[PDB]
Order: structure tokens, then sequence, then C-alpha cells
């Protein structure tokens, strides 16, 4: 009735990517469209530098960069699926980033009918206009003109009603479109001139030609070529009027080309991507003329190699191509001049995780719930296991007890990577070198004292601080040595590249590092014994020393070199600070201080003043924490070593904490080796581990590639494994590549006697710990597995995998034969127990009070499981068009129809048959359904909306008792494939928890509220909308309105959790402006903070 | 290889110091999220001609017919 | 070459689900009328018309006589709730064209507006005149109307006692002369809550609307707004009733009946005097045929085409010519603006018949040329059945007659 | 007596109303029947028209037959 929707994982599929100079005129930008998100990157020496991510109030359909005559940098044109048009500008003054809406408006037409091949947005190369293909029979033109307050769009009638693709041509006196269209006669290519003065078309530069029936793409070739390239199924053609050139290369005949991009600015070369993930170069052979000009001599296509299945491609720089994938992981690849041994020219540099499309999923407690998805399609198919926490990819484990410290080291000065690992023990030190394994000795370093710090310093020197002395080492030799006057022991030590501060009891001594010299600068005596030290220079000579003391349990900031106190903080308790550290996170300075009881304090720190502000406290573990900075994927983060190891990092200018999935870590240090780039070295009581850390974030994701399409998943606790339906393409049969189903330990084949490229379906049994394919059962020829359940039935104590199938024939168009199969996974093999024929496709199955509920075509059926191990029909319901989705609670059954909305059934135990309680009388093209509770039913449909249905709790008569009333509506902007009860949190302002999985790989969470909470948060929304500005000037209320072609309606009974959470990220003054007028009475900007913090804990 | 030589270079220094993680991770994936608190007024507004195509057309033709005399 | 199950796999991985992709495939469910109609109505003369756009109702009409009044016709409309295989429940029964003696069997058609499912509209047609009957009937309440409950509470009422919005009708009859104006339902009803009616001498834009504690037509010529309420010379005389048929009570919730008129003779005379290039050789005009070319339902423009027969000097003696005037008509303003004026072509020997047929062909040509397809959202639904299949908005469910 | 006429080669978008429009100015029409495709809902492109008086039907045939409508020449003939 009152629902709350929040993002648990942002969409991961790439819908579009574009390159240009957008931030500055000089820098080179990659812009990526992920549904609602626009990511802005700068190409650098190290690769991609993130600059800005923006969330649009719309699904990005068009994304083009362009530069009008009087412009210093590119402008960005965006069209959303709801026809919000904007022109955007990146602006920067000092450090402040803003995106400016140069122009905006909504381009929707009521009269218009959305086209087959969807929204197409093209810009004239001379920036004279924007052209849109939104609807069959209409071409919308937005004239681009600076000196106007109104960019008035107009429609031009288009006689060609079925347009496949359109581009603007280069090198034309008038703006000229080129397009492919379909009519009874076939496919054709035509041109028109677009005159602004006439608001009309004119005969184009050249005539019409019959083209390939499968012609699907138009490329506008730049000068000096001009003209267009038309990509077909098995043919590529160039046209420029009198010139016509066609090639039919065998290489492209196997698969369809789905995306292209220009490599060379003059259009001599293009990248092409096909459905199988093949990458081609299309070469245009230039011909120089006596006259200054150039004509196309020939066309060649060349197979470069294999990438992910690309939605879009863009060339970046220095042979680097970005592959944006919808169906698989996105990639950076290098094109080389030399092939490799396999004949491949393509080399993968980076992969980006794409969960999409999530086709199915389930929650399992592998008290923290792990989510296992069916992800991807075709060769990109995979399982993904999603957890809260951060994982270590262990590459090495070494039996070494008693480690008391850990330092990384560059032995060679010209090497910019670590080659050495120095280890500490009670009174000893050992040096280790990476090829691989095995130790050594480093000249200048002692081995018979305990190292308290060591590593690289200024002037190409090295340092080692023990309990005895400070050793400066250059050709490696001792070049300076500092000792305390009376040769007393050094007790605490800290060091940067330039400075050393060491403690001798209550004595403090400050040293500087010079060419071959350790220069004592100043000395002081502290009030109490020194507990810990730090001198990290913050944005390489610190004016500050951070110190923790015994006795008073205090943290202090001292000026260097005077040792003047700038700030004292009483931490309190009877436990000494163990570790202290100064750090930058997001150009923001902090002091971190960890107590021996497991508590951590963090302050804001001002470099100039030395002032600590905002004592915040967190609890990490029971054991004392040791803090160490590390670098991971270009960001600086702190590892907190304890019985509960943690990473500290920054999100939106605030400190975040994430659990690392290890038992215990005493000490760690970063290790940037040749063999282990940006690795980590960890030490417990007995082991030295080396490994890579997963992306520093909330979600930790594991990938299990299948190399074929997963379709359904379910868990079988008793077998301790998963059942997964999958299908592979085989060719006329013989497979394309090895995949999960062809590589099982054991395998079986259906022997049922009940009954171009082909699909071959399988049930995979997959180990829950290792994710090894233990067994694969292949179905019958032409049999498609549709549904899967794991369950016990009737009085039978066994647990089965049950599969519903459908027989699919080439010379037939809908299922009329089907089968339900009961398997038992025992002793390593899948046994067929029972088989039940049916007269159609078994779309869906659920276990239902020890019985099997199934949907077959338009029929919902309940089977009992007899003593004789057979399924026997109990009762049927036939009032459906196509029952694709089933959910049950108690005796209640929610029925999702592809075309006929939702229906609520009940099983009557005494009558032994179904009763239709109520149904939703609005047509809705369903994608997924869930039961929120007894009276509340959640549906996701085909227009990217959510809605909630209710039984009428005011129904006086029986006719009224029978309507489900649509009490919640919300435009989500995603396509939901699966709904799931569960939580990624340990586990109140919210009741219930439904996770969902989407085509774009987004994971969301729906939960319920009290009327009270809803009313508060809806008001909040409305206030947040008046304070928060939307890029493109799109209204939030418009975005979230329920939208279909039949009706448009404001969202009700749904709170945008993402909006609500963004209250924590706005400025304090703007925070207070939101809370301007409120009741509890008055404004509690801090109380609203405390409220929202609660809401963020649900995921 | 003929077709792979002379692949465009916009800045030779790009990707020079590119070293990926041992599990194919290199780029930073968490950009700061833009959340405008204040906004610059739009210079121009996009709008559609309310007039029906056929109207516009029939009006035009006649207007350039009486402009003949 | 596509199969239902291949299409569904596509859906899950692409996320593109549209009725127009399965439009390749056969109906999902066919039902036989024999199997979903009750026994009582089985021989009571029902002729089923089609499905509501929302797909929840089939509806039909009956044509019986009775009493001593043979060759004397009564017309009832009925809403049936479709529930796939189960039998059709009767939801509403309503007599059409009240107070009206119909001495001839009508061609009958029911229409739904593009984006308004609250009222439906019915047309009945057919010795050198033609009679046209038009009825606007309320649509049954979707679920449970609070106001309707009040109508069975605050008023004792009974079964079939409903509030105003969910229970009012509006009748009207007019005569029409040669050449018989065309029937253009798609245009006539393209603006919600409005029907444009060609009386031969004028075009009348009528609008009905229900409101609770403004104007659908003339906002900011011949206008005729008045109000009606519940409980017991103008362009187009009418009767406003409830479902039972009691006259509604005028006011001066509630109902709003508006009537904007466009007098053809005025328009013609003024376009000539003002805009026509040949107005100074014009004498008079004999006859005219008005055809709607477009309705722009947001801007409230109505483009019409006026075929004329007239007398003019050639440039000695006068003679009969044919021309077409094109005229826009604001509905908020009430003013019309010339859009185009044609030349005169001598009619010589061609009959009036062939002049009009020929004028209408050119109108059809023009609509067809400039015709842009619409979304399934906004089409005008037109149902008819004289003496095989009744299909849903999407043709995935069929009733086989 | 009355008179049925075949009307064929119609654009698939001509409606029953449009035929009535085009033909009716010639005389009284007893029945108009455009053959529709029971599967698709679109017209088969042909139909029959019945004029109450045959001398009318004859004029309509003369005037309309072999003349373009929607760019498709219309055929009109006598039917037994
Ligand atoms: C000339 C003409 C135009 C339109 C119709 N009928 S309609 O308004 O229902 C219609 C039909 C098809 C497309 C549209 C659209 N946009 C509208 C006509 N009926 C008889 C006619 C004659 N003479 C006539
Ligand atoms: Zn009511």
């Amino acid at each position: 009735s009152y629902n709350y929707v929040v993002t648990a994982q942002k969409p991961t599929a790439v819908n579009g990517c574009v390159t240009g100079h957008f931030t500055s005129a000089e820098d080179l930008n990659l812009l990526i469209a992920k549904n609602t998100r626009l990511e802005i990157y700068v190409v650098t020496a190290e690769g991609l530098r993130p600059v800005k991510e923006v969330g649009m109030y719309g699904k990005i359909a068009v994304m083009e960069l362009f530069r009008p005559k009087g412009e210093s940098k590119d402008l960005l044109f965006i069209l959303t699926a709801k026809y919000n048009a904007c022109i955007l500008e990146y602006k920067q003054s000092g450090e402040s980033i803003d995106i400016i809406t140069r122009a905006h408006g909504n381009v929707q037409d009521r009269i218009g009918r959305p086209s087959e091949t969807g929204i197409i947005g093209i810009i004239d190369p001379e920036c004279r206009m924007i052209g849109l293909r939104l609807y069959d029979g209409l071409f919308k033109v937005i004239p681009l003109d600076r000196d106007n307050k109104e960019l008035k769009a107009f429609n031009i009638r288009l006689e060609e009603l079925h347009v496949i693709d359109v581009k603007f041509l280069y090198g034309c006196q008038a703006p000229t479109i080129c397009f492919v269209y379909q009519d009874p006669q076939g496919r054709h290519v035509k041109t028109y001139e677009v005159s602004l003065r006439e608001k009309e078309f004119n005969k184009g530069p050249w005539k019409q030609e019959n083209v390939e029936a499968e012609a699907s793409m138009v490329i506008a070739v730049p000068e000096p070529f001009g003209g267009a390239i038309i990509i077909g199924q098995e043919s590529i053609t160039y046209h420029n009027g009198d010139k016509y050139l066609a090639i039919a290369p065998p290489i492209i005949k196997q698969s369809t080309i789905v995306c292209h991009n220009r490599v060379d600015p003059n259009g001599s070369r293009y990248l092409l991507g096909d459905m199988e993930g093949r990458l081609f170069m299309l070469l245009l052979e230039k011909e120089e003329q006596m006259d200054g000009t150039v004509t196309l001599k020939d066309l060649r296509v060349e197979l470069l190699g294999e990438t992910s299945i690309a939605e879009c491609l863009t060339y970046l720089d220095n042979g680097v191509v970005f592959v944006g994938s919808r169906l698989g992981d996105s990639q950076l690849v290098k094109l080389n001049v030399d092939s490799n041994e396999q004949g491949s020219y393509v080399v993968a540099m980076e992969t980006f995780t794409n969960l999409g499309p999530i086709v199915d999923m389930c929650v399992v407690d592998l008290g923290q719930g792990q989510l296992v998805t069916c992800s991807g399609a075709f060769k990109e198919g995979s399982l993904r296991i999603i957890r809260n926490g951060i994982g270590i990819h262990e590459h090495a484990s070494i039996d070494l007890p008693g480690i008391k410290g850990l330092w990384p080291l560059r032995s060679d000065p010209n090497r910019e990577t670590d080659d050495t690992l120095v280890l500490s023990f009670v009174g000893q030190t050992r040096v280790l070198m990476l090829n691989e394994v095995e130790e050594t000795e480093l000249m200048g370093f002692v081995d018979d004292q305990q190292t308290f710090f060591c590593g690289n310093v200024a002037h190409q020197q090295l340092i080692q601080i023990t309990s005895a002395s400070v050793r400066l080492v250059s050709p490696k030799a001792l070049v300076s040595e500092w000792k305390e006057p009376q040769a007393k022991n050094i007790s605490v030590a800290s060091c940067n590249s330039s400075q050393v501060v060491v403690a001798v009891g209550r004595a403090l001594y400050y040293l500087q590092i010079h060419p071959q010299e350790l220069r004592q600068i100043s000395h002081t005596e502290m009030e109490h014994e020194v507990a810990c030290l730090d001198i990290t220079p913050l944005g390489g000579l610190s004016p500050l020393c951070a110190i923790g003391l015994w006795t008073d349990i205090s943290a202090r900031i001292l000026k260097l070199p005077s040792f003047e106190l700038l700030h004292k903080e009483m931490l309190g308790g009877e436990i000494i600070p163990r570790s202290i550290l100064m750090t930058t996170f997001e150009s923001s300075h902090y002091l971190l201080c960890a107590l021996g009881d497991g508590a951590l304090f963090y302050f804001g720190l001002n470099i100039e003043t030395g002032l600590l502000s905002d004592r915040k406290k967190v609890t990490l573990g029971t054991q004392p924490t040791v803090l160490r900075t590390f670098r991971s994927l270009s960001t600086t983060n702190v590892f907190a070593c304890s019985d509960r190891p943690t990473v500290i990092y920054s999100s939106n200018h605030k400190l975040v904490f994430s659990n690392v999935n290890l038992k215990e870590v005493n000490y760690m240090c970063p290790l940037n080796s040749d063999g282990y780039p940006d690795s980590l070295a960890l030490a417990n009581n007995s082991t030295l581990t080396i490994g890579t850390i997963d992306e520093i974030q909330k979600l930790h994701i594991r990938t299990v590639p299948l190399y074929e399409s997963p379709r359904k998943i379910c868990y079988q606790e008793v077998s301790q494994c998963f059942g997964v339906l999958s299908s592979r393409i085989e060719v006329q049969t013989t497979a394309l590549r090895p995949s999960a189903s062809t590589q099982a330990l054991s395998s079986s084949v259906s022997s049922s006697k009940l009954f171009e490229e082909v699909e071959v379906h399988n049930l995979l049994i997959i180990d829950q710990h290792t994710f090894e394919v233990l067994h694969a059962h292949q179905f019958l020829q032409n049999e498609y597995a549709l549904s899967l359940v794991s369950c016990k039935l009737g009085k039978d104590p066994n647990t089965y995998f049950i599969v519903g199938t459908a027989m699919v024939y080439p010379e037939e168009a809908e299922p009329k034969q089907g089968r339900i199969v009961v398997f038992q996974y025992s002793d390593g093999k899948l046994q067929t127990v029972a088989e039940k024929e049916v007269k159609g496709a078994v779309y869906s199955m659920v276990e239902f009070n020890g019985k099997l509920l199934a949907s077959i075509n338009s029929t919902v059926r309940l089977y009992e499981w007899t003593t004789e191990k057979e399924l026997r029909t109990e009762c049927n319901h036939y009032n459906n068009i196509m029952a694709l989705y089933l959910k049950t609670k108690g005796d209640f059954i929610l029925v999702g129809d592809l075309m006929r909305s939702v229906l609520l059934l009940a099983y009557k135990p005494m009558e032994g048959n179904f009763e239709e309680i109520a149904r939703d009388f609005n047509p809705n093209w369903m994608s997924a359904v869930e039961i929120l509770d007894d009276d509340n039913f959640l549906g996701a449909e085909n227009a990217f909306n959510l809605f909630v249905c209710q039984k009428d709790s005011a129904a006086t008569t029986d006719e009224e008792r029978q309507h489900l009333q649509e009490v919640g509506l919300f435009h989500l902007g995603e396509f939901v494939n699966v709904f799931c009860h569960g939580s990624l949190v340990m586990q109140t302002p919210t009741q219930g928890s439904v996770l969902f999985g989407t085509v774009n790989g987004m994971i969301g969470l729906v939960t319920s509220l009290s009327e009270s909470w809803y009313n508060l948060l809806l008001d909040m929304q409305n206030r947040l909308n008046k304070v928060i500005k939307s890029v493109g000037k799109i209204e939030h209320s418009f975005w979230r309105s329920f939208h279909t072609e039949r009706k448009t309606e404001p969202a009700t009974g749904f709170i945008d959790g993402d909006l609500i959470e963004s209250f924590l990220d706005i400025s304090r003054p703007k925070m207070q402006e939101v809370v301007a007028n409120l009741q509890y009475r008055e404004a509690t900007a801090d109380d609203l903070i405390k409220v929202v913090e609660e809401l963020t804990r649900i995921h | 290889a003929d077709f792979l030589k002379g692949l465009p270079v916009y800045n030779k220094s790009n990707f020079s110091r590119f070293h990926a993680d041992s599990v194919c991770k290199a780029s930073n994936r968490r950009p700061s999220v833009y959340l405008p608190t204040r906004e610059y007024p739009s210079e121009q507004i996009i709008v559609t001609e309310k007039t029906n195509i056929l109207l516009r057309y029939l009006h035009q033709q006649w207007d350039k017919k009486n402009a003949a005399k | 070459r596509e199969h239902v199950l291949k299409q569904l796999e596509r859906v899950k991985i692409s996320g593109q689900l549209s009725p127009r992709l399965f439009r390749k495939l056969p109906p999902r469910v066919c039902v036989s009328l024999k199997n979903i109609v009750d026994e009582d109505f089985l021989y009571a003369g029902h002729i089923f018309l089609g499905f509501s756009k929302c797909g929840r109702y089939v509806l039909s009409y009956t044509s019986s006589s009775g009493d001593d009044d043979f060759s004397f016709y009564i017309y009832h409309l009925y809403w049936w709730e479709f529930n796939v295989h189960s039998k059709l429940k009767l939801v509403r029964q309503v007599r059409l064209f009240q107070d009206e003696e119909i001495y001839s069997d009508l061609y009958l058609t029911v229409c739904e507006w593009p984006s308004d499912a609250s009222k439906v509209i019915v047309f009945g047609f057919n010795e050198n005149h033609r009679d046209i009957y038009v009825s606007t009937v309320a649509v049954p309440p979707p679920g449970r109307c609070a106001a309707c409950q009040d109508a069975s509470r605050a008023h004792p009422g009974d079964p079939n006692a409903q509030c105003l919005r969910h229970g009012f009708m509006l009748h009207t009859k007019y005569q029409v002369v040669y050449p018989f104006p065309t029937f253009q339902p798609a245009f006539q009803l393209k603006k919600d809550q409005v029907v444009l009616l060609n009386t031969s001498y004028s075009l009348v834009a009528c609008a009905v609307s229900v409101h609770s504690a403004c104007q659908i037509l003339y906002d900011h010529v011949n206008y005729t707004k008045l109000y009606y309420v519940l409980e017991s010379k103008i362009s187009l005389p009418f009767v406003v009733t409830d479902l039972r048929g009691r006259n509604l009570r005028p006011m001066r919730q509630y109902l709003t009946v508006e009537q904007l008129t466009l007098d053809f003779e005025y328009v013609i005379n003024e376009v000539i005097r003002h805009d026509a290039t040949w107005g100074h050789q014009f004498c008079s005009f004999s006859d005219y045929d008005i055809v709607i070319l477009e309705v722009c339902p947001e801007t409230n423009q109505v483009l019409i085409n006026i075929g004329l027969l007239l007398l003019a000097f050639p440039s000695l003696r006068p003679k009969t010519y044919h021309t077409s005037l094109k005229v826009a008509w604001d509905l908020n303003t009430g003013i019309f603006e010339t859009v185009s004026v044609g030349d005169l072509t001598e009619v010589k020997g061609q009959t009036s018949g062939s002049v009009w047929s020929s004028y209408r062909k050119s109108c059809v040509d023009m609509v067809m040329k400039w015709l842009v397809p619409e979304s399934s959202g906004r089409y005008v639904n037109r149902m008819t059945n004289e003496a095989k299949v009744l299909a849903d908005s999407e043709r995935y469910t069929w009733i086989v007659l | 007596g009355p008179m049925r006429l075949y009307v064929g080669s119609l654009h698939f978008n001509i409606t029953e109303d449009m035929l009535r429009g085009i033909f009716e100015p010639f005389g009284r029409i007893e029945s108009i029947q455009l053959m529709m495709d029971s599967e698709t809902g679109r017209s088969k492109g042909y139909g029959f028209i019945t004029f109450s008086d045959s001398e009318c039907a004859k004029k309509a045939l003369e005037q309309l037959n072999g003349f373009e409508l929607a760019g498709r020449p219309m055929k009109v003939g006598h039917v037994t």
C-alpha cells in the first residue's frame, strides 16, 4: 500500500558511449550511458580518470557530442525515452563542476506512434539542426540557433513509414538525410534535403536504389569521401551518387553486425561488432586525384579478433578500444599490429563487471544473505554471486608465524614498482624479493634488531628504523646513522620520505633526511609515555606531528619542528591509542585514531591550524586496530587490521566502512610488484598472504562464466548445490565452443519416448562452494526447459529438481506439447524419477503446500504427488491468456499474465479446487509479480513501471470484492525480470524486503511503510525536489509518473528511496532549506539525518 | 599488418602508465556523483510547432500563390 | 519464421516487450460466442458489436418492435463483462434514443473516444432527407463509486441507481439533406468529450462533461452552454436523462452540455468577399459539401474543406463552376481563418452527383497522403455489425461468432 | 430493379464510409459491403455496392471506373 524503492546496485549494462572534448577543449573524454546514469571520464596516461557521474531523471535514449561554429568545447545533446531533450555544457571554475542546461524542452507528440527500430537522434555535421526519428511518418527537426529564446521544433511528414536507420550526410550545401526504408517491394536507400525556410523536404543529392533485404545500418562517411555506407546481413555498400560499390565478404555472413564506430577522423577505417562478439576493421581505400580530391577505390573487411558482445564501440587512443556490452562485461582492448599465435590482433586490457541482464536470481544464506543471479547471454552467460563486504583474491599463502610488521620496498631506484618485502619479528628482521618466492639480505639493513619502519626516502636513499638506531642507506651502504645520546632504545617510530620522528619513552626527536645525512632538527619531552606516532605529509614535508599518549589517553597535533601543541583530544577510557594516522580522502584531511579496545575515532583536520573537529566514533573489533594506507584502483584508502578487518574510504565526502572477508589480519602493506600489480600483503599469527582486493565498495561480486545462456536458478540445500537451466547454440548438430554443459564431470541425456542454428537445453548441477559443474542433463531435441523448482512433494521425503519444458518445432509457431520432469540428484548423477506429459509450454512452477502448481499455456494446474511417484492433476483454472508468472502465499496464488495483468486465486482445501478471488481489470503487459502480503500484490510491466494491487477492504458487495485496485504506481525506468524475498543485510521503519533483478543489471529493493512514514517522506520528496536541481531541467514528478501509451498518471503510494538518500549528500544550508517548515514541531535537520541513516541500513 | 599501422594518436602519453590489476581491474569506477544545489538559468527553450502539418502546408502554398500577384 | 517461445527469450534478455512484435503470431485465445453467452439471451435478438478498448467489455444492441407497434423500433445497448472462458455477465442495459418513434431499422454504430472511457457514443442513420440519431451513454463504474454509493444511500434507489458521471444519457436527432454529409467518425470524435456534427447547413461541436465542486469549448458565433442536475431555439435539440430515463433537472455533482456552431453560409460568403481571388466575378452559390480534413485536438483546430457549386462570369454570360474553400476553426476562439482557396473549373455537363463524388475523392486522396499512424492509445473505436470475429484492441483474443 | 457493383483495386485504407462518400452522391444505396480480412482486420481491397436504382449504378460505374483513388485506379463492374 505504501512502498519504498531504492537502488542496491546501479545499472551495469552500457547502452551508449561517445568520445570527444567535453570537459575541456584539450582533454579527451569518454562518456558512457548506463540507463539513467551518464559517466564522464578523461583519458590519461594511466587510462581513464573519472571526473563526473550524473543521474538523469530519464532513460538516456540519445547521446551526441557536437560543436557549433561559435563554441570552444563540445556540447552534449541528450534525449530521454520520455522525450526530454536537452543541450548540456560542462563548466568549471576553480574546483567546482557544474553541468549547464543550454537548452531544454519536451519533444513528445501526441499524434505520434513509436517506431519499430526505436528513437533515432542525429545532428547535422555543420550543426544546422537536430533531426529526430520518434514516430512512423514524422521527422522532427530542431533548428540550432544561438540568437533565439525558442528553439522551435517542427515535424516534416515522411512518406516512408518504416525507416530502419537515418544519418545526416557530410559535405552537403543543404542539410541532407540518408536513410533505409522497408516497403512491400523490399528495402531501399533514399535521400532528402531538409530546408529550414520551407520546413519541408527537397529531392536529395542522388536517387533511390533497391538494397539488401537485411540492410540495417547507415554510416555517414566524412570528407574527403562523403556519401554513406549501408551495412546488411551479408553485404556492405558505399553510395555517393554516380559511384556505387558493393562487397559481399564471406566472413560477415555468419553473424549480424550490430554496432560500428569511426577509427580514422576522415573515415578511412571503421570498427564493426557482431552478435558473436567478433570485431572487424572496415577499410576504405582512398584514391588521390589530379584534382585535389579523393574517391573510394575499394572496401575491405578484416577480422581483428573477439571481444565481449558489443552494444557500442569507440576507439579511444593509442590502439585502445572501449567495448560497451549490454549482454556481457564491458572492456578496454588493445589493437596490435602483430597478431598473436592464434591469429588474433585483439588483447584485453580491462574488464568491467556487467550483471545484466539478470534473467533470474535467488537469495541464499551461504546470517548474511548472498544473492546468486543468472546473468548475461550467449558466450557471455554467467552466474554472479553478490555479497556485502570486500573480498581478497589470494595469489599466495606462506607459512610464516610471529610477523610483527610489514613494509614494501623498491631496491632499484629506476624501478617504479616494489620488488622487496621487509618483515619484522620479535627481535629480528628478514628481507624478501619477488622473482615468485624466496628471501635475501639487503646491504645497509640490520637483521638482528626489530624493524619499526623501513622503505624509500628522499635523494634515492633507503631507511631502516629499529629499536636501536635510524639507518640511512644509499650502491647500497650505510651512509648515516642516528642514535639517542645515551644509546637508549627507540620505542615508537614514524617516517615519511623527508622526516623522521622517533620516541624514546617520553622523549621525542625530529630528524630530517638529506643527501647521505640524518640531520637532528629538534627534541622535546612529552608529559606522558608516547603510544603512537604519525607524520604523513598532507597535500612531502609535514608541518604537523600526530601523537597518542599513555596515561591520559590523548591524541595530539604538534607543530614541526617546535613541537608546540596545536590540539589535544582526550579520547577517554583506560586503554591507550594503538595506531594513529593522518590521511586525505577526497581532498579532505582527517586524523584517524584507534584504541586498544577496538574503537576508532576520526576527526576533520585542518593542515594550517592543526585543529581537530567532529569527533566521530565507530566500533570495528574487539582487538586493537592497526591502521595502514593502501592504494587501490587510483584511490587512497585505509586498512584497519583486527579480528574484524575493515577498509575505510570516502563516498560523497563522507567516511565509509566496509568489512573485509578475512578471519584476522594483524599487519598489512600495499605491494605494487611486476608479478602482483597493486597487490596487498597480509599477516595473521601464522600466515603471510599476498592477494588482490576487490573494488572498494559495499557490494562484493564473484563471477562464474558458463559460456552459454543461464535461464533459471534454484538452490537445493540438501544437495548443497544449485540447479541451473541453460541453453547453448549448436549449428547444423555441432557446438560453437565448449561451455558449462559440455564440460560437466558427469552428464546424462534424455531418453524419453513421449515424442540454421538450434538451441540445446540442459539442467546444470553446480556445487555451492566451488561452483564446479558437477553434472549436466541434456533435454530432448527441440525441447526447451522453461521452469525449475527444488522441493519435496506429498509424503515423499526426497528432494527433487523439477523441470517444466516445451517442445519447440521449426515448422510450428507455438507450443502444443510439453513435459514436467522430476529429477533426483544423488551420488553424483541426476536420476529421472517421473515424467508427465502436458499439452503446452510449462511456463512456471511453484511448490504449493507439498503439491506442484504449474502454468501450461493459458491454464494454471495443481498436481498432487502420489505414492506411486507420479503427478496427478487435482484442479485447473483456465481463465488466462498466457500464465507466465506464479507466486504463492498460504492458500493464495498470484497469477501474472503476459497481456492480462494480475489475478488472485485461492485453493479451497474442502472443495479441492481453485476460486478466483479478484483480478486487476487494467490491461498490463507483465514482466514479473510478487506477493508483498496477503492483501498487497506487486507487479512490474513492460513500460518500466511498478504497480501495487489491493483487495478492496471496503467492498460491501461481492462484485466489488473481486476488483484488485491499483493503489500504487511508479515509473522505475528498469525492466524487472525477477522478484525475490530477501536481504543482503544481516537483519523498524520498514516492513518486508523484496529484491529485484533487471535487464540492465540493476538490483533494487522494495519495502513497505506505515501511512505515517509515507506521508513524512512524500513531503520530504517534494521539498527535496524544490532544492535539488535536475540536469536537463526534467521534473522528478514527471520522471516518476506512471507512463504507458494508453495513460499517464502521477506516481502514488511509492517513495523514491534514491531521492530520499541524496538528502545526506546536499550542503548543510540546503539541508536546512529542505526542513524549512516541519512538525514532529519545527525543523530537525539533524533529526531528518538520523531518520535517513536508518533507511540506508536496509541495504 | 597493413590495416593496423597508423592507428590514430591524439596524445602519445595516453595509457603509457596503464597497469591493470591481476584480475583485469584498472580504471576507477566510483566517480563523484553530481547533485546540483543551485542551477544556471537555461539560455533557450525547446518547443514544438502546434500547427498541424497539413495546415502549415496548405497555408504556405496559398501564401506563395497570392504572392505571385 | 518466429516462434512464441523465441520471442519470449528475446524479451527477457533485451527488455523490449511490445504488442507489435507478437503481431506476427496467431491469437492467444479464441473463444466461441455460443460458449460464453447465457441461455436466456440466446434467442432474444442480441447482435454483439465488439470489445471496449480496455478489453473488459463486449457490448451489443437489440432491435425489437412489440405491442401494437409493428415496424416500430426500440434500441437497447448492453455492456457485458468478458472473462475469457467463463460466461459473459450483464453489467448494464440501456434504451437508446428516448421519446423517439423510429419507423425504420437503423444502421447503428458505437464509438469510444480516444482517451475518455467514461462515456460512449452511438450513431443511428436512415424521402430526400435523412434522419440521424445520436446518444451519449455513461460507462459503468470501473470499481466502486463513492458518489454512486451515495446514490444508493442518500437516495434509497435500488439496483441500477448510479451517480451522475457513471449514469447519465444524452439523446439528439437531426435532419440532413443532399448531398448527404459523409460519416467521418475518426475525425468527428478525435477531440475527447466532443463530437462534430454536420447538419448540412452548419457544423456543431457538442461536449458533455461531469464536474464536482471549466468549459470544454468556447474559452477566451453560436455558443449554447447550459447545466443539468440529478433527481425528479438552439442548434441541436436534445434530452438529458438518467439510466432509467428520468429527465435531468436544469440548474442555471452536475452536467455541462455545450454547443458551438459554424454557419456554412456565413463562412462561404465571407471567404469569397474577403479572400477569394475571383470574388469580383462571383454572383451566388447553389450547394455545398463540407468534409473534415483534420482535427488538431490539443490546439483545438478543425480543418474543413468546402466544395462549392456557384455562378460567375468567365473573364459576357455567367456559368456554374466548382471550387473548394479550406478553413480552420478554433474552438476556444470560435473564429475561422481561411487556409486556402481554389480556382473555378467549369462544370459544363457533369451532373451534380459526379461533381460531389469527384470532390470527395480528392478529399480522401488528401487525408490518405497526410495520414500519420497513431499509437494504440488514441484511436477512435468504431463498432458495427449488420444482417465473423470480434477482436480485442490487440488482436490476441478473438470471439468467434 | 436494384444493382450490385463490384468495386476493386482499392487502397487497403479506404473505409466503408469512404465508399459511401464516393458512391452515394449518385443514388440511394441498399447495401455497401467491403470485404475485410477476418484475420488481420484490414480490407481485402474489394467489395460490392448496391444501388436502389440501376440507372444510378450505371452512372457511378461510368464516372468512377478506371479512375485513380489514393493513387490506385478503381475498377467498377456489373455483378449478377
Ligand atoms: C474524406 C474522408 C476522410 C475521412 C473519413 N473517415 S474517418 O474520419 O473515419 C478516417 C478514416 C481513415 C483515416 C482517418 C485519419 N486520420 C480518418 C471519411 N469518410 C468518408 C469520407 C469521404 N468522402 C472521408
Ligand atoms: Zn459513480
